[PDB]
Formats: C-alpha cells, structure tokens, sequence
C-alpha cells in the first residue's frame, strides 16, 4: 500500500541522465564479482570464456526516502528508470548477458541512498597465449573493465574487502590448463577523451600431437623389415 | 482449525458418512488427505482430493471401497465409505498439505466401530 | 508402492539423554521425509518436514539429517513429556507412513 | 456490446495495479508452483557438454489484487497481458543459451480464475550444461542436472513447490526422445536451499538419468580387435620353415591394429585421464607385440 | 498482409521459414523411407474457443508438384485434423505430412561394389597351388588388411550418426567371409603333411561352397533389405 | 608398383574433384573424363595381370 | 558516449566491430603485398550538406603500432579524403587503407625446400 506511494514520490521530479552529484566530488562505484564457470580456452582462437556475475554499489542522494521500511527489494522492471552506470569489458570480443525467463537483472535500495545492481554475463575475452615456457608455462587471462562515458573526474572503481569467489572448481569444463592463481590490480588509462580508471582482474592458468606422429614413424621404421627378407 | 463429525456406530453392510471442516482457510488453496490408524499399528493412507478441479486418487487396497467428495461453498471435504465389514473399526483423521507436501495440520480425529 | 522401515520398533531411553532412530527408505525418496509426533490418545503433530528443517514451535532439541535413501532422527535432551510415538513418513509419491516407534521412559 | 461488460471488468482491474510489488508484501511469502512437461529431449553433446531440452514451463500462484466478480470465471486473456500484472522471475542455474520462440506471437498464455489464482505458461527451448564422467566409457551411465530457481527474491519472499507430487511432475513426452546415441531412463526431483553471499534462495532441481548404447561400438571397434587378436595367434600352426609368410603374416597385425586404433580413438572426446576403452585398446595392442616378439626367439 | 472484406472476413498471411525437426530413421540407410511432419497448432486457446481447418482439402497445400530437391524425391503428401490434449485442456491441432525416397543409382556403385571385389579376390585365391603356399598366405592377408582399411575409409564419407546401420552389417559381414577363408586356407596348410587326400578334397569343395553360401547371403540380404 | 601409384593418384584425384562439385543425381561432364581415365587404368591393370 | 560543451561542441563516439571485406590479389601467392580499406561515407546528406575531415591529420589514427596479427604485418597506413558521384547527388567519402605483407620465413621451410 505505501510502498507505491514512497516509489511514486522517488520517481517524481527525477532526472535519468544525469549521474549524481554532477557539479561536486565524483561518484565512487564499488566492484564486486562471482565467477561461475570458465568456458573451452583453445590455442587457435586465442580468445576464452567466461560466466559471471557482476555486481556494482554506488551512493545517490536523490533516492533517500524515509519511512519504516529499512530495505526495499525490486524486480528488473525498475532498472531502466533509475540511473546505471555504463561499464563495458575492454578485453570482451562478444558479450551477452542472460534473459532466459526474463531479464536477468536484480536491484536493492537501502534507506540511504546506496543501490545495488547486479547482472548475470557472459564474455568472449582475448587471452595473450605463450608456449615457449613449457613444461613451465602459465599463461595469464586477462580480463579488464572500465567506464566508457565518464573521465577520472566524475567515476572512480574500487574493489571490496574480496570481491572476487570462485567455485565449483572440479567443473570448469577446462581440459587442457588448470586453474591455479588470480589476481587484481588497478591502472590508470589515457586515451583520446581522457583519462579511465581500468579496473582489472586477471588470473594464471598452467598447462598439464605426441599421441599422433608416433603410429607414423611405428610404420615407417615397421616398412623396413622388408629389407632384411630374402630376395 | 480443523473439525470432524461425533463418534460413530454402525452396523456392517451400512454406509456412513463422514465431514472434516476446514475454518480460517478456502480450501481451494491446498489439497486434503484422509489418513487411518488402526488400534496399536502405523497410519495408513486412503486417499487425496483436490477442491480446485474435483480430481481424487486412492490406495490401491481401498479402490471402489471409499468416495471422497467435497463441499466448496460451505468448506467442507465429506469421506463416505461402502459397505464396509467388521474389520476396519479405526480412528480415521483428515489433513492439509504443508510446505514440503508434509501433512501438518490433523484433526482431532472421529471412531468408527462396526458392532451388531 | 514405496516401503519405509523404520527402526528400532521400541527404544526405552533414561531422562536427559541422546536419542536416535532411523527410517531406512527402500526405494528413492529425494528428502521429503517428514517426522510426526502422536502423544497418547490426541492428535499428531508435525515436527520436522523436509530434512533437518524444523517446523514453527519445536523445540530446539529435535534435530534430523537426510540423504538419498538414508534418514535419521536426533533428540537432544529427552524431557518428561518427550514420550510418544514416532512415524517417519514419505511424500515423495502418494505417500506412506512407517510402521511407528514408541520411547517409553524408563 | 456483449464485450463491453468484460472489457469494463478488466479495466477495473488493471486500475491502479503496480506490478513492481509481488502479490501480499507485507503479509504471507507468495508460493509459486512449477511443473514443467518436457515435449523432446534434444541431442546430447559430447564434446561441448550441453544437452538441449524442451519444455512447457507452467506456472501458477495466487495474486489477491486480481479477483473480480464475473459471468465467465474463467478469463483466458491474451498474450500482451502477462507483461502488465507480476510475472515472477525464474532463471536456469546452469543454462548456457536458453532461448524463448516468438513463431507467429509469443507463446505465453495468462489464465486468471476467478478465485485469484493465475497461470503462466512459456514454450522454452533450454541449453543446459552437465558435466560427465566419461571413467567408463562407452559404458557410463551419467546423469545431467537441471537446476532453476528465484532471483532477485530471498527465501523470506518466494518460495517454490512442486505442483502436483514430486513423482509426477516432472513428465517426460511418449514418442518426444530426438536422441539417437543414449537411452533415457526416467526422472528424479529435490528441493533444496542454496546459501550465497546475498542470502539464501530456493532451488529446484531434476536429474535426468542417461545411459549409453553400446550396440554401435560392438560392431565398431571391440569386434575388429578381438578378430585381429584371433588372426595374429594363428601364426602359430603355420610351418616354421616358411620365415617371410610368417614375418609378413606377424607385421600385418601389427598394421591392422594401428589403423584400427587410429580409426576408433578419433570418435573418443578430448579427456586428461584415460577412458575404459583405452584400456582395452591397449592390450588388445600389446597382444599383437607378443606375439611377434615370440616369433623372433623362436 | 492484411485484407479486410465487407463482412468482417479478414485474411492475415505471413511468410515464415522454419527450420523443423522430423526424425530421421537410418537403420535401412541408404534405401530408406523417412516420413517429416509439420504440426501446427493453437497455443493460448482450448478447443472451446477456437477450431483449426484446411481451406480445401485438395488446394489447401500447393507447389508440392514443383518442388525439386538434389537428393530426395517427393512421393506424397497428406492433410491430418486431430484435436490434442495436453494437462490444461484440448487444443486443435492440424498436420502436414510427406513422404521422402532417396535416389539409388549413386550410392550403389559408390559403396557397396568394393567389398564384392575384396571378396572376389579371395576367392581368387583357392585355385592357386599348394606348392606355393607363399603366395596364397600373402594374398589372405593383404585382402583383409585392404578391407580393414576399405572400412575404416568408408566410415567416414558416410554421415555419422552413432546407431547401427544395414551397410555396416554388410561390410562385416563381408570381413567374416575373408577371414572365414584365412582360417580355412591356415587349417588346411597345418592337416595337409598327414594326409593329402583330405586337402585335396577341401580344395574342391570349397571352390563350390563358398560362392554358394555368399550368393544365398546377398540373396537374403537384397530380399529383406530392399 | 608402378600400377598401385597410378591407382592411388587417380583415387586421390577423383575424391577431390567429385569433392569441389555438388552432389547431383545426373553425371558431369566431368564424372565422364575422369570414369575414362580410371576405365583405361584399370584396363591396363587387367592387361597385367593377364599377362 | 554524449559530450556536449559550453560552446555546442557534441561529441558522439561508439564502439563498432566491423567485419569489412576486401580484395586480395593473390597471382603473387605467398610472396604478396596486400591493400585492404575501409571507406566511410554519409548516406541522406550530399556534399552541399555536410562535410567530413580527419581531425589531427597526424593523430587521426591510433594505437596501430600495437597491432600484430599472426601471419601479417602492417607495414604502413595513409589517409584519404575524397568527393564521390553516384546518380542521386556528389557525397563525402573518407578512406583508411593500410598494406598487408607476408612473413616469408613461415612458409619456406614448411613449402620449398622438401
Ligand atoms: C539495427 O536493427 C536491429 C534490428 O532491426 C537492432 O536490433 C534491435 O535493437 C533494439 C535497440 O536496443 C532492441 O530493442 C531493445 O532490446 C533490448 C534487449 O533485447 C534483448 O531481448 C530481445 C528481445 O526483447 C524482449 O522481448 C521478447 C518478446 O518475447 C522476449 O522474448 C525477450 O525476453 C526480451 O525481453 C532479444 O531479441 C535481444 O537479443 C539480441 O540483442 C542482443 C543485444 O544487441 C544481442 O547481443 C543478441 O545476440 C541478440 O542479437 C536481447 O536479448 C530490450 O531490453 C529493450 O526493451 C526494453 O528497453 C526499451 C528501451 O529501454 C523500452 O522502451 C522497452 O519497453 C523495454 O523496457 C522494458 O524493460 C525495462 C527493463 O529492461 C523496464 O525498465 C521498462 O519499464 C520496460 O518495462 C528493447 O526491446 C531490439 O531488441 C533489437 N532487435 C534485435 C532482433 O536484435 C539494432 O539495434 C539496430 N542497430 C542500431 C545501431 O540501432
Ligand atoms: C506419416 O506419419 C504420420 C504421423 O506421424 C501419419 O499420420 C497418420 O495417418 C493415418 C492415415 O493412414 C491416420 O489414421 C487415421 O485414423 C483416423 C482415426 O479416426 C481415421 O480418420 C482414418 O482411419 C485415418 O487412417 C493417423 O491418424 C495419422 N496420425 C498418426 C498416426 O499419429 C501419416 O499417415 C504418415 N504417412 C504420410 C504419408 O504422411
Ligand atoms: C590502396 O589503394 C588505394 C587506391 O588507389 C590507394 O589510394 C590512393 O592513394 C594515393 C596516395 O596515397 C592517392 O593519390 C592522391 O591523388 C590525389 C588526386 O588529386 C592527389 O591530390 C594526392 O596528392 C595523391 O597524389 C590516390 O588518389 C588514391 N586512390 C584512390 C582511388 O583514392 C592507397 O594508397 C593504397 N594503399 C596504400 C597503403 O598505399
Ligand atoms: C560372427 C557372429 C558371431 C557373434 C555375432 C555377434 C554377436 C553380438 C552382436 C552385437 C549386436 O549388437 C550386433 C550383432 C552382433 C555383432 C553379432 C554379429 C554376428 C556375430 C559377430
Ligand atoms: C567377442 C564376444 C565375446 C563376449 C561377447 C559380448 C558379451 C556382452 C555383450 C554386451 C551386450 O550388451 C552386447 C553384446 C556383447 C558386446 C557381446 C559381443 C560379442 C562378444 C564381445
Ligand atoms: C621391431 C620388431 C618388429 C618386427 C620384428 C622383426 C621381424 C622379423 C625379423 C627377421 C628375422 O630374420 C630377424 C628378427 C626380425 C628382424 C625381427 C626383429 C624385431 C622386429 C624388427
Ligand atoms: C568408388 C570407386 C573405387 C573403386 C571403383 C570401382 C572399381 C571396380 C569397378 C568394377 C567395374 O566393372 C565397374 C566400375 C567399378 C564399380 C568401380 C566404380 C568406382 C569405384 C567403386
Ligand atoms: C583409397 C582406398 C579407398 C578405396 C580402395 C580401393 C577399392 C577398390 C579397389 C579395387 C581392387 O581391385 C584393388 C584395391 C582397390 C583399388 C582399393 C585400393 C584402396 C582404396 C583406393
Ligand atoms: C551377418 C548376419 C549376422 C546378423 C544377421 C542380420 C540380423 C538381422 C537382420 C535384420 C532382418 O530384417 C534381415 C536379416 C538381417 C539383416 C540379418 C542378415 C544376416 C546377418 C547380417
Ligand atoms: C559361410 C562360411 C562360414 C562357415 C564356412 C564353412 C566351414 C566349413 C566348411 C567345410 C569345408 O569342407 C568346406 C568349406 C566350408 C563349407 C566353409 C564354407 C564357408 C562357410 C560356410
Ligand atoms: C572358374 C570356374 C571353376 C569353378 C566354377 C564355379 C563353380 C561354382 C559356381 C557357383 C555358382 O552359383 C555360380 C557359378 C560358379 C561361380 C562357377 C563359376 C565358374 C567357375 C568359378
Ligand atoms: C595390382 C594388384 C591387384 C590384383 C593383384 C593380382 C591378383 C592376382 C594375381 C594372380 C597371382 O597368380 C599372381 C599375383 C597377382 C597377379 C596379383 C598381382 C598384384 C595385383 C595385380
Ligand atoms: C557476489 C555477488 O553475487 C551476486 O551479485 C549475486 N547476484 C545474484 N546472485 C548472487 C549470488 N550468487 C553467487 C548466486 O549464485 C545467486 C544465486 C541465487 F539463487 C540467486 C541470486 C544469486
């Protein structure tokens, strides 16, 4: 009954585009992700994938309603009114997200501001493949997301206390690598419209033919036994 | 929240009819079980209907021996057996199906005694 | 038709101390086992549905585990008034109930 | 104007309707209950490990806003209104590329009885992933899972249920099975709660069980091996004279078996450990080794 | 499209392309009969509310007649009226339904004549000497090797599908005759230096029963397979 | 030898050149050069192995 | 992205992945030096209406230095701007073009020598 009231009087006098706090210090989106599975990695291709499930915090003055509801879950339909964020993969060379029912899509308002949005996705990443290590080769996967629209200025990453899980590790469907470290890092980037915060997660791989060229040279030294027959 | 009918006394070869009265709930919500227990064993199950579409199951052992019919508007599941024999004189008890198909709420249960 | 045996078929047990049974299922019951208690001459009550799940009201001391085909019940401290029969009963399919277990205090 | 009753009737009730909040906030969690009814069984994968299925994903819950007072009590309302009224949000926890038709118009149909409760039926056509053990190839029996529940909606407010029993859910069509390699067996159903870092959700599960066909691979490869084998221990009764027929003879099994295993091993998909054909494989190999090796001492 | 009429009768026609799905049965690959369907149907109305029927029976389905496949052939096709039922209800149902024959000459030639010839050259075998006895060894074993690999190259053209086929039974049924003849020729090397007159006969009699016995096969065979 | 290297060339020519063409129910111009190459070939086999 | 500017300057940028086809001569095989383009053009708007022009003629292109395909190497990239006539009217054309060539050492070993 008033939770459509306290959802009506958000949403009036409310301006999609514009982020929060244009004129003062910047908004400072916290990153947070899942990994659920890593697809077939070939060494033709170059390329990898991967299923996650990304999740991104940011305050915003303007949804701070005040009422004895601490916490309000909502369905996907509300997503496309309140402000997102653009954030795409650099590394991605074809990326999906899931809308197998519906679309997949969550979000939380707390009492004070404070989204939540979270999406499922599915990346296609470029991964640099080196061999020459071998038998002491570990290849590194990387995988790098940024802001597109939003200089240094006005969007700043930052990861939580974690921030990065794993599971299920046994069926990740990966024959021929093995997973073994990950790791996290954050740059600085310059490009034609400014200056990017990258943020930047990327994790080691190990390697654990040889079964085909031995049945030739089997017949071709097994052909020569002809030689020491009688004429 | 459940209510059955008054002991019963019948003679064999009879028909008797017996009510469970669901209070506080449409039981076109849930589905309704009818359960036996005979003096000093296990419980035993009879049957199960559903007031959305009428549909009824039964044991095996009971086919053709038991009807369960029940009343939407006055909120009502009726059990009217068959002629029945010296044999099955029981406690017969009537349920609602829970959250994991777990019979949670029973009555209080109504005695049928087959005497002469 | 799906069998549940149930045992032991009696247990006495002194006050305050571990009790446990179990209802051995032989066919697949993909946990939906559900435990009911029967005090004398009253009506049952539904203590654990599911598995390892309590119902609203029980105490805390009535504990159970489940598995594929194996199902066992765990009382804590067994009290006073904690006498009374026990079925483990199935609702995988149309269901069955097991034969019963009565604890009498000793 | 015998429309115009029923279209005044469901404008009344679409009046002032907010489909963002479930049915019963602050009261009792909405209860959902599924049933699915597989029309085929697509073609299992091997090599990517995805096994395609379809399905008929019914629905049905009791919203409370929607009762209505009518002559029909049975509304069978078209496809364009399951969009207005809640629809809950149920995706696949292992579905690689699901996909929903759209044929001629989307193939959903929206029953609302007159009680309040509804039905939402959809015409899916999921991409699932099970992971094999392939240990006991071609002989496995592995089973693949399919696990969908909740999102966006704790336990605290959505919570699933089968809608008839368990056993009968879950229904497989008579003449649906498009496969060709395995054999289907049957069913399996178990509820469940799945804690995470947001907090805990509900998850059905179904086990489709599968088992190999082994008939192909007799008269594949197992049977040239064992007339291979045969063929090289006759060597023994020809006449220990004749040195070139018999070296011949001992190295043509020895070829026979490379191309025979060359042939059978390509089918078999890429795997880190060795596969129970393998196995055999290699002795029915190593076979062919002794004997030619006791040729060359005597 | 859309075209109205005077008294309400609207005409909707689409152009769609689907991508069906029939099943396919290879067992009597590659002279087979495979029967696809085409069902179309209602989804969100019960046979309460809706009926489906063809507009003419003889006319509802055209261009049959001209259609022209590179391998298949069309033989005929039917028009089916049924009514469905699923859990929810009774739903109307309409059918399409045609016949498909392959074409034979092509794969005749490609296929089958090979193995006659590797059995062919087995029998060749059997008049030559049992002075020579090098000679024969080397011929009984180079036919089998060659129909192992005739076989092992033959599955692979062929479309895979991994359940057994009649061309399949053929080809190691053929590969049972060659080594049947190895056997043969291996028993009477080893029995001959006891006694000749038992390989002298052996010779002649199986010059005559082997052809007769693989000529009943194909016979059998040919009859119950075509 | 010499017989089983002109076997296995116009072998291994003919699987490509009906390979680079469509599978249609009537013949080629081209099934008819290569059946007249492959006829004289075979011909001569038999001519050899009369001889 | 949108980026307006206190004097009506907007800036509209996008992400594209183009699957753009060029001819290749290959009478030169493998020993070839390929030219494959990519031309730009307006479509509703002729030369009367709007005019294109590479901005920073020296930094109109980047970051193709960092480029390595597997088998080629791009040897060099120019710019071109050009007027086109088709029936309707005279519209702008903009041009990238940048030459393709071979690594030798790959193929001889694998090909010529045996
Ligand atoms: C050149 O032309 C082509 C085609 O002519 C263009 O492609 C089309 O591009 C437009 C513009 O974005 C798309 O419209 C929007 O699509 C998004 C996402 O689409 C996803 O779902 C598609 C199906 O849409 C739904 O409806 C069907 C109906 O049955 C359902 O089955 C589905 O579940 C969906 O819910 C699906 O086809 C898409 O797959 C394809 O696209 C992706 C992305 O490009 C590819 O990666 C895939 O490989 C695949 O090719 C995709 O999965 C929708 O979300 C949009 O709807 C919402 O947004 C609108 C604007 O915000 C709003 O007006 C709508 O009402 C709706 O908003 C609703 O939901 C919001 C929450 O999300 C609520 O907040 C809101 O209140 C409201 O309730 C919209 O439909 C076309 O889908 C797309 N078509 C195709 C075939 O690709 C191409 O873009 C053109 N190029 C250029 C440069 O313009
Ligand atoms: C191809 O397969 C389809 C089904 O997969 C066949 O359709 C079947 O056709 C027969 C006709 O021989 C139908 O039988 C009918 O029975 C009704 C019963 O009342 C009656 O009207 C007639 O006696 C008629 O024969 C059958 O219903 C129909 N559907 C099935 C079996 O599911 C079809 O015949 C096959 N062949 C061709 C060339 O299409
Ligand atoms: C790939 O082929 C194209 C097609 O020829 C090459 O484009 C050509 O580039 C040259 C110079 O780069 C152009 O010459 C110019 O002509 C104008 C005419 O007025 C003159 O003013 C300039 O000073 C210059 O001489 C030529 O027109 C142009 N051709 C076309 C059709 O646009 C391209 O250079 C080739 N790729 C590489 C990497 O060279
Ligand atoms: C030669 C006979 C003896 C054993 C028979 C086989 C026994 C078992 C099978 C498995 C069966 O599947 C197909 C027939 C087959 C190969 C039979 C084919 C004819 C065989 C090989
Ligand atoms: C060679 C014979 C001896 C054992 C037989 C097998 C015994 C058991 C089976 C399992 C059966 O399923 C298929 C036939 C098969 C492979 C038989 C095929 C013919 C075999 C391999
Ligand atoms: C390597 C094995 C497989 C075939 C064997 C040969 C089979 C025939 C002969 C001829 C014989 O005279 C001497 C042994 C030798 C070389 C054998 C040596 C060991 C060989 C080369
Ligand atoms: C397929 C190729 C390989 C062997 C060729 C066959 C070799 C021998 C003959 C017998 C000859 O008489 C007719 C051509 C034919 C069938 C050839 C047809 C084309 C064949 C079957
Ligand atoms: C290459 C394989 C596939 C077909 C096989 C041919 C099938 C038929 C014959 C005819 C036969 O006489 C000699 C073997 C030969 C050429 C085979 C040689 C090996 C071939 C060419
Ligand atoms: C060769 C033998 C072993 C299995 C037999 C087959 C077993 C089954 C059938 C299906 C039957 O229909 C026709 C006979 C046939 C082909 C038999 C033909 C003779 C075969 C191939
Ligand atoms: C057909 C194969 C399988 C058994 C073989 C027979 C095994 C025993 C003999 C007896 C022998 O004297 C002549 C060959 C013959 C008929 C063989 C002919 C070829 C046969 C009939
Ligand atoms: C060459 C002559 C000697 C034996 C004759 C064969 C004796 C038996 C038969 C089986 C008969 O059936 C067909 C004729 C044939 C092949 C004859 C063909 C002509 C043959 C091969
Ligand atoms: C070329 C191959 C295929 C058929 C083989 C022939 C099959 C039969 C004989 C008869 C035999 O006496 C001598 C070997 C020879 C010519 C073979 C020689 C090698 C040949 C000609
Ligand atoms: C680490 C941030 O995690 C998410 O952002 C997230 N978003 C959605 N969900 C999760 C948690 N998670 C790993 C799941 O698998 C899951 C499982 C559910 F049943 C329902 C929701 C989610």
């Amino acid at each position: 009954g008033d939770v459509t009231v306290i959802l009506n009087n958000l949403l009036e006098g409310y301006d999609n585009k514009l982020r929060p706090d244009i004129g003062v210090k910047p908004t400072l989106i916290h990153t947070d992700m899942y990994v659920n599975s890593i697809g077939p990695v070939n060494a033709i291709n170059m390329e990898y994938t991967i299923d996650i499930f990304f999740a991104q915090t940011w305050y915003d003055r303007r949804l701070k309603f005040n009422s004895t509801i601490k916490v309000l879950r909502l369905n996907s339909n509300m997503v496309g009114k309140i402000w997102i964020p653009d954030t795409f993969f650099r590394n991605s060379k074809k990326a999906d997200a899931h809308w197998i029912t519906t679309p997949n899509r969550m979000l939380r308002i707390w009492n004070d501001g404070r989204v939540l949005y979270t999406l499922r996705l599915t990346i296609d990443a470029e991964c640099q493949l080196q061999l020459h290590n071998f038998p002491m080769d570990e290849h590194s996967c990387p995988l790098e997301f940024s802001s597109y629209g939003y200089p240094r200025e006005e969007i700043v990453y930052q990861w939580k206390r974690s921030s990065v899980e794993v599971g299920d590790t046994r069926s990740w469907r990966l024959y021929q690598f093995s997973f073994v470290g990950l790791r996290n890092t954050t740059e600085v980037v310059k490009t034609t419209s400014g200056d990017y915060v990258v943020m930047s997660v990327y994790f080691d791989l190990s390697r654990r033919t040889i079964q085909t060229y031995i049945p030739c040279t089997l017949i071709v030294v097994l052909s020569w036994v002809s030689f020491w027959i009688n004429k | 929240q459940l209510q059955q009918s008054g002991a019963e006394l019948v003679k064999p070869g009879a028909s008797v009819k017996l009510s469970c009265t669901a209070s506080g709930f449409n039981i076109k919500d849930t589905y309704m079980y009818w359960v036996k227990q005979r003096p000093e064993q296990g419980l035993e199950w009879i049957g199960r209907i559903d007031p959305a579409n009428g549909d009824t199951k039964y044991d095996p052992k009971f086919q053709g021996k038991a009807t369960i019919t029940t009343d939407t508007f006055s909120n009502t599941a009726y059990l009217q057996l068959s002629s029945l024999t010296s044999e099955d004189t029981a406690v017969y008890y009537c349920a609602r199906k829970g959250l994991r198909w777990a019979m949670d709420y029973w009555g209080q249960g109504t005695s049928v005694t087959v005497s002469t | 038709n799906i069998v549940m045996t149930q045992s032991p078929k009696s247990m006495s047990m002194s006050v305050g101390e571990r009790v446990t049974l179990s209802c051995k299922a032989s066919e697949y019951v993909g946990t939906y086992v559900s435990w009911y208690q029967q005090k004398p001459e009253q009506s049952p009550k539904l203590l654990i549905y599911g598995a390892s799940n309590r119902y609203t009201g029980v105490p805390d001391r009535f504990t159970g585990s489940g598995s594929a085909t194996d199902f066992t019940l765990t009382i804590g401290s067994v009290q006073a008034e904690d006498l009374a029969d026990y079925h483990c009963g199935q609702s995988y399919s149309y269901p069955t109930f097991g034969a019963g277990t009565k604890l009498e205090l000793k | 104007d015998n429309t115009t009753v029923f279209t005044r009737i469901l404008d009344r009730l679409l009046d002032g309707y907010d489909n963002r909040l479930r049915p019963g906030l602050g009261e009792r969690v909405t209860e959902v209950k599924t049933d699915i009814f597989v029309t085929s069984f697509g073609p299992v994968s091997d090599h990517d490990m995805e096994y395609t299925i379809d399905v008929f994903f019914r629905q049905s819950w009791k919203d409370e806003r929607l009762k209505f007072k009518g002559p029909m009590t049975v509304l069978r309302l078209n496809n364009l209104m399951a969009s207005k009224i809640w629809t809950p949000d149920t995706f696949f926890h292992n579905g690689k590329k699901s996909v929903a038709h759209n044929m001629t118009m989307p193939n959903k149909l929206l029953r609302i009885t007159e009680d309040g409760t509804l039905l939402y039926t959809m015409r899916l056509t999921v991409r699932a992933e099970c992971p094999m053990h392939l240990e006991d190839f071609p002989m496995d029996a592995h089973a693949c899972p399919l696990k969908f529940g909740s999102y966006a909606y704790t336990r605290a407010e959505v919570v699933y249920e089968w809608t008839r029993e368990p056993a009968r859910s879950v229904v497989v069509a008579e003449d649906g099975s498009r496969l060709n390699q395995y054999d289907l067996l049957g069913q399996t159903v178990d509820s469940g709660i799945v804690q995470s870092s947001t907090g805990e959700y509900v998850v059905m599960t179904t086990h489709f069980h599968l088992k190999r066909k082994i008939g192909y691979f007799v008269i594949q490869t197992y049977l040239p091996c064992i007339m291979t084998v045969i063929l090289s221990q006759v060597s023994f009764w020809l006449n220990r004279e004749s040195v070139p027929a018999r070296t011949v003879f001992g190295v043509t099994t020895v070829l026979t078996m490379t191309t025979l295993s060359i042939s059978a091993r390509n089918s078999l998909p890429k795997v880190a450990y060795a596969t129970a054909m393998d196995w055999f494989i290699a002795v029915c190999y190593a076979f062919v080794f002794s004997a030619l090796i006791e040729f060359a001492t005597v | 499209m859309i075209r109205l009429h005077p008294d309400g009768t609207v005409l909707y026609g689409l152009r769609i392309t689907t991508t069906a799905a029939c099943m396919m049965d290879l067992r009597r690959y590659p002279l087979d009969e495979q029967n696809c369907t085409l069902e179309i149907e209602s989804y969100g109305y019960t046979t309460d509310d809706i009926e489906f029927y063809w507009r003419g029976d003889d006319n509802a389905v055209t261009g049959v007649t001209k259609i022209e496949l590179p391998q298949f052939s069309i033989v005929d096709y039917k028009l089916i009226t049924k009514k469905v039922v699923f859990s929810t209800g009774s739903y109307p149902r309409l059918s399409l339904s045609f016949k498909l024959k392959r074409n034979i000459g092509y794969f005749i030639l490609q296929t089958y004549m090979p193995s006659i010839l590797i059995t062919i050259l087995s029998w060749v075998s059997f008049w030559i000497n049992y002075d020579a006895s090098a000679a024969r060894v080397a011929l009984g074993i180079t036919t089998v090797l060659t129909m192992t690999t005739i076989n092992t190259h033959l599955r692979e053209t062929l479309p895979k599908i991994p359940y057994v086929k009649a061309i399949d039974m053929y080809l190691m049924g053929c590969f049972v005759f060659v080594f049947m003849a190895l056997l043969e020729y291996a028993l009477v090397n080893y029995i001959f230096f006891s006694q000749p007159a038992r390989a002298a006969a052996i010779d002649r009699w199986s010059r005559i029963f082997f052809p007769v016995v693989f000529s009943f096969f194909n016979i059998v065979y040919w009859l119950y397979y075509v």
